[PDB]
């Protein structure tokens, strides 16, 4: 009675060619009447979500004809034809046989395919915009390191920091990011990043 | 032909009450069942509650984590549904949506945003320690429009959001900030 | 929940609406009336 | 016959069938492909 | 739970102009889901029955667009647009609140409208018959008294003219005769009698 | 596409047994539920039985005058419905239909005659007359079975013929009539191929 299934969460797309999203849930949802109880929803980034395919595989009115669906007792795939720019967003496998739902789920995220990249590893151990008043919390910066999958850590060791991301760097499609460590005055006596594009970890203290 | 045009929200201190209204239009509001969905900032989606149609009575299911904290009321004379915010507690801040249908989520209307907690304007290149909610940047007094990397705000220990912006050049840069409630433009240059 | 006609009705309404929309589209495609907005003529006998 | 348990199923099936038929009709009317059967030509030179 | 068509059982029609068939019911249906459990059926002469409109007015595929239902939960009425050839037969109102449905119902006939042409009367002395000819609209009363036993037959609606013809036979066996035949038609005055 | 055909039907004496086969093709037969209806020869349509689907399992319910008389049968390998006959009665003589659906009677079948009687093929009588005038009458009586053909002047004059449909006599036989017109050399001819009888009769006024 769980729908933890999902397609690859970071599936990229290219304009023109089709794509496929599939989720294969737990114990079959085929009701006695002979109908699957799975639904699909799309969340366009910025506005309210939208409904794409209701019970089984039936396109709702107003949905572009490019979308299509298929299903089985436990296996369901969402097939989409040639992809355009506006199709970027979030999708959800959504069931209705069980109890009233508690959460839609993590869902699947899509983006425009782009060749791999490497970060810019900018760090600022200098700190004066908040100096002589309190801790400035330092900052290490990354830039143009597609894909978005990356992580940072601070050693000098730390366990408290803040991060933020951008929206695929617009046309650059590279996901620039900044990280902010948390410090104080008593400890004011660095940033290590690694991701699949970067062959080796890199850290600086200046 | 079908809009929900919900309205009613704002900033509310902890331990208070509020209400929201969803306005039906076009379709016969009597038959359908209303629902409320909340999306936390930077999170997914979660279900709040729903009310059955009059044909099946007036049963209302409030899911969990509420249990009488809020109440949903339905009006048929003007086809308006109400959600009664009561005793708000911090993390309840999110954007709230009003949707049509009990199980199959129809046209979905549109969302409204509310906030929580109590603080005051402080005024802000880190651009730290502000709490109107929005902040704008006028890089190089609006002259330089290249290499902009404005990043969204981040919650801190006591609110008072902080920002960040950066440009690069391998070779005259004011950065500067704007603050709507206070107008605390500082400009200033920098040399490392 | 309520018996089992708690979700089937919504699907029925959705299907009926979609069928109505499709038939409306067929009707508009095959039989849309056309209106005349303006007219001009030039005929013998001094007609202008 | 179980009330509100089987009667709605037949109506749902009929509605789905009608919707599928209507959408198929729309698709056929809008963009049905056309086949080429015969060939004829008379070109410069000795082409006949 | 009791529904009768209440529409004109004969309902003569003529092509070109439209028509309608009313269908009055008992207490309204109005199922809680928000629908009316009423259907329509059509039977062609000598053909298998076919469905026209299910609940409400959402006529299924294959049915020509000239048909269209309507009505509330207790005043259902079926509208038909410009009348054409065929469509002559029996139409049935069907409910769905009670599953164990026994009989579809008497139904309403449909036939081409014509004039009020009078019948003709003939007799056949000897096991004798009393037949007529061209007495549209359909209807005739036989009250052989000189009663209790009889046997009659009626043809179709005279395709080329739409004037029914009837024949009825006196039920007798052998030489037990030791000694009335009149017919009343709505398009006729007091009946005429031959009586052997 | 979706086709339904019916097989099995003929003349059977009272108290016999029979079965009827309904064949479906072009759709998933498992989901739908079969139902049998019967129309009397000259009356309305009356529901007979209804068999549910294995998804809900279940069985039929039949109705009055049929409960405990005969049963149904339904398969799944070849989607062939079976209606059994047990101790057939003369009043049961009527056309039978097999159709899809349990409540909403969707696409139907084609029908089967299935008559019940106890008699044999006979030779028709004539007893004709022309009293004064004109729709000349040459009746046909006491013939079996139903198939029979009549004509006038050895099938020469066919303008205004008003041959009437058959009617069941109380003895199990049938009676016919045929009149056309003569508003003034006329011979009535009838053939009964089931009984292979040729009868031509001249009538005078």
């Amino acid at each position: 009675d769980v729908v933890m299934t999902q397609s690859p969460l970071s599936l990229p797309v290219t304009p023109g060619e089709p794509a496929s999203i599939s989720c294969r849930s737990s114990q079959s949802l085929l009701h006695s009447n002979g109908y699957n109880y799975l639904d699909w929803y799309l969340q366009k980034p910025g506005q309210s979500p939208q409904l794409l395919i209701y019970l089984g595989s039936n396109r709702a009115s107003g949905v572009p004809d490019r979308f299509s669906g298929s299903g089985s007792g436990t296996d369901f795939t969402l097939k989409i034809s040639r992809v355009e720019a506006e199709d970027v967003g979030v999708y959800y496998c959504m069931q209705s046989l069980q109890t009233p739902r508690l959460t839609f789920g993590p869902g699947t995220k899509v983006d425009i395919k782009r060749t791999v990249a490497a970060p810019s590893v900018f760090i600022f151990p200098p700190s004066d915009e908040q100096l002589k008043s309190g801790t400035a919390s330092v900052v290490c910066l990354l830039n143009n390191f597609y894909p978005r999958g990356a992580k940072v850590q601070w050693k000098v060791q730390s366990g408290n920091s803040q991060e933020s991301v951008t929206e695929q760097d617009s046309k650059d499609s590279t996901y620039s990011l900044s990280s902010t460590l948390t410090l104080s005055k008593a400890d004011y006596e660095a940033c290590e990043v690694t991701h699949q594009g970067l062959s080796s970890p890199v850290t600086k203290s200046f | 032909e079908v809009q929900l045009v919900q309205s009613g929200g704002g900033l509310v201190q902890p331990g208070r009450s509020l209400r929201l209204s969803c306005t039906a239009s076009g379709f016969t509001f009597g038959d359908y069942a209303m629902s409320w969905v909340r999306q936390a900032p930077g999170k997914g989606l979660e279900w709040v509650g729903f009310i059955r149609s009059k044909a099946y009575g007036g049963t209302t299911e409030y899911a969990a984590s509420v249990k009488g904290r809020f109440t949903i009321s339905r009006d048929d004379s003007k086809s308006i549904a109400y959600l009664q915010m009561n005793s708000l507690k911090t993390e309840d801040t999110a954007v709230y949506y009003c949707t049509r249908g009990g199980t199959l989520f129809d046209y979905w209307g549109q969302g409204t945003l509310v906030t929580v907690s109590s603080a005051s304007t402080k005024g802000p290149c880190l651009v730290k320690d502000y709490f109107p909610e929005p902040v704008t940047v006028s890089w190089n007094s609006g002259a330089l429009t290249s290499g902009v990397h404005t990043f969204p705000a981040v919650l801190q220990s006591s609110g008072l959001y902080s920002l960040s912006s950066v440009v690069t050049v391998p070779s005259t840069y004011i950065c500067n900030v704007n603050h709507k409630p206070s107008n605390t433009k500082v400009d200033k240059k920098v040399e490392p | 929940a309520s018996t089992d006609s708690e979700k089937v009705a919504e699907y029925l309404r959705r299907a009926t609406l979609d069928l109505r929309a499709a038939r409306q589209r067929i009707r508009e495609l095959e039989g849309e009336p056309v209106a005349v907005v303006a007219m001009a003529c030039r005929l013998p006998g001094g007609v202008s």
